[PDB]
RNA sequence: GAUGGGGAAGCUCCGUUUCAAAGGCCUGAUUUUAUGCAGGCCACCAUCGAAAGGGAAUCCGGUUAAGAUUCCGGAACCUGG
RNA sequence: GUUCUUUGUAAAGUGCCUUCGAAGAGUCGAGUUGUUUGGGAAUGCAGCUCUAAGUGGGUGGUUCCAUCUAAAGCUAA
RNA sequence: GUUUGACCUCAAAUCAGGUAGGAGUACCCGCUGAACUUAAGCAUAUCAAUAAGCGGAGGAAAAGAAACCAACCGGGAUUGCCUUAGUAACGGCGAGUGAAGCGGCAAAAGCUCAAAUUUGAAAUCUGGUACCUUCGGUGCCCGAGUUGUAAUUUGGAGAGGG
């Protein structure tokens, strides 16, 4: 081409690049356990079969445990704010466990919290303080 | 014949076929590397086709209906994160298809393991 | 002789509106609350100016400062938002409604008085959207409405509603006839 | 002249050296026209160029420190990558996620799983 | 809200109130230039349902286009959108709506969004328009009027133009030849 | 060079008329005189009146161009505009 | 030939004062509910277009390898400050 | 993988009971002109006369029936 | 009040901060749009919904989550390839033109607004200024917005409560 001629007719130099090899050799990155067992020599389907995990959920077009246990094993292996705690302490001191009366406490139940919410918060506070 | 036009101006010989397969394989390998823990494709439902000339053949579907997901013991929003396709515009009519989809969802749930958020 | 194009255009618009016949749905304005009752309404509304940005900011900072060291009812205020005003209307929660007569898009306010009278909610037309704006910490709102009010001003609000009904609503109910813009 | 030497020397010294090198170049050119060749002309010209470049760099580094931290840097000192890169909203604007999408993602994060058991 | 009432009222364009409003606005616009900026939209509901917002960065423009055609094959709405986008080159056209018409000319209102404004850029709901792929959407018929004129739809009624008449014509009028001839 | 007009060099441009000075400064006479008093500027009389006043015999008041030009850079001018905007 | 406009999908065509907010001069003690500006006058409105059109001004003598109202000697005239 | 911050009567997800529950107009459509499509069942497009309804409306098939419900917008392979 | 300001509309700054032309163009999105050639010379027709010309973008573009296809045991975003099929169908039914459902496969991601009062507090944000853990964050200031900026949600419904 007209422009390609100049790139070769001038000493500017082509911005040479080489990445074809890396296009095929791709490093497994999403899991260290798989990386310790992955083998780039085998294909993705072959590697999945060797590891023990299904490569494809759908039927494969055309023709065709220790690692899982190690991966599976590792799979099996909140508080209250200062103002909220003070409000709950005030409620307990004033009405105690009398939820029926605490629900109507305008002085303390400013937001008119329901009986269930009040009892749940009081139980949380009691568990956090015995 | 059907050549009165300037057909010669548009003749794409599929020489890329040989390289297209390799490119697709490389893309699949890249997806596997990125999606290593999970399968390259989502769990698709089994469905029956219309057009009786083909209805006798059982084939896969796009995504499970909301009713199927509910009967499978999970929710559509949660099922998506597990790789189960959900179709909000598909309505189940045949009972056998619904039962097969429910069984497939149950098998998938039993066969899957989810990593902790840690 | 020549004047600015926009000045001539607006003068022509004025002299055309003064001379163009309009349906009763239009010209429902131009029969508005008198100066006396309008001033009384402004005085009543002047006591319920919504808290401005500076006032709310200083109040919140003062409250936070006290909280950092370690109950009152909802402040009654005028409601002015057109979407909020039209939502209080049709729900019977609105007690007094003020409508600006100088809204640029007439269609935005043509139906408001009709809806207010259909719902049986007192309504009044007052000249000047800026006047409503001046009392709402905004340039203009084109509408103003009242909600639950202090006990002290309840009697004043009732008297103002009665005066409005006697003066504007009942007197100008004939506005349906006499197509406006008929001046020679 | 050497660039690393001029960096430590104060600006007034570089300015004086510029005039000295200009005088030397003028004298050599006066001599050059009466001689078939004069190799030192190239060296003195490239030394004048180096001195000018050093002075420009000294001015630019001070100017950059003058606008340190503050916004609206001079256009000549801004990124020269390309016109399009000024568009294509930056990382902060590109990653800006609406509250709806952020809450939906938080409620339903994408999980990682395998299917064998 | 009042948006529903305005939408219902606007549908009765033949109404006396809207009749007088149009009879006044037709002269008001005719006295003005062919293209001029509008301080506020005359149909707030229509703009609001079209994605328009009152925040800084949105502009409402008024444009006039002649009527008639020995033939023409493009909508006046698309022509007005192109003629307004060819002036506010720094503004991105999103959509437009009819506000009035005349025997000799038609009047349309077009909402413009500036991708350079930081408020639009910082808004996740509108920053998508800042992408260069959306440049001059009106010139490519990517707006509602442009898509309608192009025939982009689904079903048998739009097979010839489901994905563009030119694209489908080029794709179908090609003699595919694989390595192993069929 | 081409012909040079008489009232374009010398006293013609050395001194600026008070009316012209006010127009150039774009400042009201009140603020202009306030700034002049603050800076202690005074009018001056050239040896020839008509020459300075574009060849016109009028009771014009003349001010030094350099002093007026220096005045324009005073922050007090911006402070006056700020006060006007605040008012 | 822009300028303010109109037609044209458009590369663009019309139009030179066309119903444009199209600038250029002066005065005052500092403008009185107190130091934020008042008043007086004219209504045209870019540019290019001529080395044969109008124009501010140099005459003589001598000099060179090629230049002279220019280079050297003498004496001249126009514009501005 | 290591570490700082959370916190706030803050922000979410599912089941049950209870009270409500919102549908984009000069737009669909009709008659006509010109063009295009295999698209006669007038395929769509642009102009022109008129103009629409909300247990309402488009398209098709046995006396009704099936699907969406447009006239706003974004999106990787 | 023979006054002052609110507004609403419209102007100006070599104003602070910004953006637009143009080039390239195989592919993409539109506008515009002929003829040579061919059939019973050429009236419909083919060349052609092409070349030329014009405007608008990227590395891909467009389209894309149904006012879709089907009539069945229903399919279930868009795109691309094989088949469908040189078939249905058009064609002064003469030359020629010519799809689409479904089926086989490469890939999959769905969504966001309008319309519901935050009304017990426009809770939103552009811009200037002083700092910093400077693709931005904090305090202060001015302004935009009530002719609507914050939050939830939209046919898979959804929302206020226990």
């Amino acid at each position: 081409s007209v422009r390609k001629r100049k790139m070769n007719r001038s000493s500017v130099g082509k911005a040479t690049r080489r990445n074809k090899d890396k296009q095929r050799k791709i490093n497994i990155q999403s899991n260290p356990i798989i990386a310790a067992n992955w083998d780039y020599s085998l294909t993705m389907a072959q590697n999945y079969k060797k590891l023990g995990l299904r490569a494809k959920l759908q039927t494969p077009a055309g023709g065709k445990e220790t690692e899982v246990v190690k991966k599976l094993e590792e799979l099996a292996s909140r508080s209250q704010s200062e103002r909220e705690e003070e409000w709950l302490e005030k409620l307990y001191k004033k009405h105690g466990d009398d939820y029926k009366k605490m629900f109507f406490d305008k002085k303390l139940n400013i937001y008119q919290q329901s009986e269930g919410d009040l009892k749940r918060r009081l139980l949380r506070w009691k568990k956090r303080n015995g | 014949n059907h050549f009165r036009k300037h057909w010669q101006e548009r003749v794409k010989v599929h020489f890329d076929q040989a390289g297209k397969k390799v490119s697709r394989r490389n893309a699949r390998a890249t997806r596997a590397a990125k999606i290593a823990p999970r399968p390259l494709d989502l769990l698709r439902p089994v469905v029956r086709a219309p057009t009786v000339k083909y209805n006798r053949k059982v084939r896969a579907g796009r995504g499970f209906t909301l009713a199927e997901v509910k009967a499978a013991g999970l929710t559509a929003a949660y099922a998506r994160t597990i790789g189960i396709a959900v179709d909000h515009r598909r309505q189940n009519r045949n009972q056998e298809i619904f039962d097969a989809n429910v069984q497939r969802l149950k098998e998938y749930q039993s066969k899957i393991i989810v990593f902790p958020r840690n | 002789v020549k004047w600015p194009e926009y000045v001539r255009v607006q003068r022509q618009k004025k002299i055309l509106s003064i001379r163009l016949k309009v349906p009763p749905t239009i010209a429902q304005f131009q029969y508005t609350l008198d100066r006396n009752t309008a001033a009384e309404t402004f005085k009543l509304f002047n006591k319920y100016r919504p808290e401005t940005a500076a006032e709310k900011k200083e109040r919140l900072t003062k409250e936070a400062a006290a909280v950092a060291e370690g109950a009152s009812p909802k402040p009654y205020a005028v409601k002015y938002g057109l979407n909020h005003v039209v939502a209080l209307i049709e729900n019977k929660k609105a007690k007094l409604v003020l409508i600006a007569n100088d809204v640029d898009p007439i269609e935005l306010v043509v139906f408001l008085p009709a809806l207010c009278k259909k719902m049986g909610v007192p309504y009044a037309i007052v000249k000047g959207k800026a006047r409503l704006g001046t009392l709402v910490n905004q340039k203009t709102s084109a509408v103003a409405a009242l909600t639950e009010v202090r006990a002290e001003d309840e009697a004043a609000l009732a008297k103002l509603v009665s005066t409005i009904d006697a003066n504007f609503a009942d007197k100008y109910d004939e506005v349906k006839k006499h197509w406006g813009g008929g001046i020679l | 002249v050497k660039a690393y030497e001029l960096r430590t020397k104060s600006k007034e010294q570089l300015a004086s050296q510029l005039v000295d090198l200009k005088k030397e170049l003028a004298e050599l050119k006066v001599q050059k026209l009466s001689r078939p060749s004069l190799p030192k002309i190239k060296t003195v010209r490239k030394s004048i160029a180096c001195v000018l470049t050093v002075i420009n760099e000294q001015q630019r580094e001070a100017v950059r420190q003058l606008y340190k931290g503050k916004k609206y840097q001079p256009k000549d000192l801004r990124a020269k990558k390309t016109r399009a890169l000024r568009r294509a909203l930056t990382k902060f604007e590109a990653s800006q996620v609406t509250e709806k999408q952020r809450k939906k993602q938080i409620a339903f994060p994408q999980r990682k799983y395998a299917i064998k058991a | 809200g009042a948006y529903k009432y305005l939408e219902e009222l606007q549908r009765k364009k033949q109404s006396d109130v809207l009749r007088f409003l149009q009879r006044v606005r037709v002269w008001e616009y005719r006295q003005k230039n062919v293209i001029h900026r509008a301080a506020r939209p005359t149909r707030p509901d229509k703009a609001r349902r079209l994605g328009y917002k009152a925040k800084q960065g949105f502009v409402i423009y008024r444009v006039r286009v002649r009527r008639g055609n020995l033939k023409y094959q493009r909508s006046l709405r698309a022509t007005a959108e192109e003629r307004v986008g060819r002036r506010a080159a720094n503004l991105r056209v999103l959509n437009s709506y009819w506000v009035n018409q005349d025997s000799t000319y038609k009047y349309f209102e077009v909402i413009l969004v500036d991708p350079q404004h930081k408020a639009i850029r910082r808004d996740a709901r509108y920053n998508w328009i800042c992408d260069p792929v959306h440049k001059h959407r009106e010139a490519r018929g990517l707006t509602a009027t442009g898509k309608k004129s192009r025939g982009i739809n689904k079903g048998h009624k739009f097979n010839n133009t489901k994905a563009g008449r030119r694209k489908t014509w080029k794709r179908q009028n090609t003699l595919s030849l694989w390595r192993y001839r069929k | 060079m081409r012909i040079k007009k008489k009232n374009t060099r010398g006293n013609a441009r050395n001194f600026i008329t008070r009316s012209q000075a006010v127009r150039k400064l774009q400042v009201s006479l009140a603020d202009f005189r306030r700034l002049c008093i603050f800076k202690g500027i005074y009018p001056r009389e050239p040896r020839n009146k008509k020459k300075a006043n574009k060849g016109s015999t009028a009771p014009t008041t003349f001010y030094y161009a350099k002093d007026i030009q220096y005045l324009m850079h005073e922050p007090v001018l911006a402070k006056f505009r700020e006060h006007k905007t605040f008012a």
